[PDB]
């Protein structure tokens, strides 16, 4: 049934292209190991990177501080606003 | 200045190295546990073949 | 005749291989991201231009803490006296 | 000395300890996920074994 051989001939191609990529990925797995410890070794020596960590940490922490104090602003602003809203004219005139 | 340095000295000689080692090893674990999940994916790879017949 | 089975095994093998490639594309791509995490742990100018501008927004905000507000000190004295309508 | 205190406060009011503390949590999660995929897969395939 002839046509099956033709498709098999086609199927066998990939197969071959996958064999090539499978080898590649296995090698890349080794390269990832080849990137990561490597980074672990670098940590075993030093760097960390402590400075970068502090500065990036600080960036986000300051951003959280602006949010915390903005909360404090809405709180103080509205407590004072409403207290004034009442209180300044509470007696109106008296 | 010496005290400002001492606070840093304490931090750098006795605290940061512990944190550095602990985060190092925990990074090894984070890396490894991100991997390992990848080994559970290997369990999944087996599963994925069982599912062929399902 | 049996060619139907030949074809079948190869295709099943092909798909299995595709799956294996995909499994590894993923295991490998995940390793990238896992490592990218470390690339992200291990421009000074921007760190100084925010931090310093974050720092300044906070200092401005501290002045807003006083206008928006510290008046609450003053507001409690009014909170004490305006109820004197009662 | 003042310039140093200006930068020291960066830590006093908010790094390595922060990553450390996160890792102490993050890895409980990764640990949970390896469990919840490894043992969970085992149960999923205890079911596939029977189901198949």
């Amino acid at each position: 049934i002839k046509e099956l051989q033709e498709q098999l001939r086609n199927c066998k191609e990939q197969v071959h292209t996958q064999e090539a990529q499978l080898s590649y990925l296995k090698m890349q797995v080794s390269n990832r190991d080849g990137e990561i410890n490597r980074l672990k070794t670098r940590l075993d020596v030093g760097g960390i990177n402590m400075v970068k960590l502090v500065q990036d940490y600080n960036y986000m922490q300051q951003n959280d501080k602006i949010k915390l104090l903005n909360h404090q602003i809405d709180y103080l602003n509205k407590e004072n606003t409403e207290m004034d809203s009442i209180l300044r004219s509470k007696p109106y005139i008296a | 200045n010496q005290e400002l340095e001492q606070q840093l000295c304490i931090i750098e000689k006795s605290l940061n190295p512990l944190k550095a080692e602990n985060q190092k090893l925990m990074r090894e674990n984070n890396n490894l546990q991100s991997e390992i999940i990848l080994s559970s994916e290997n369990a999944q790879q087996k599963y994925n073949l069982l599912t062929v017949r399902l």
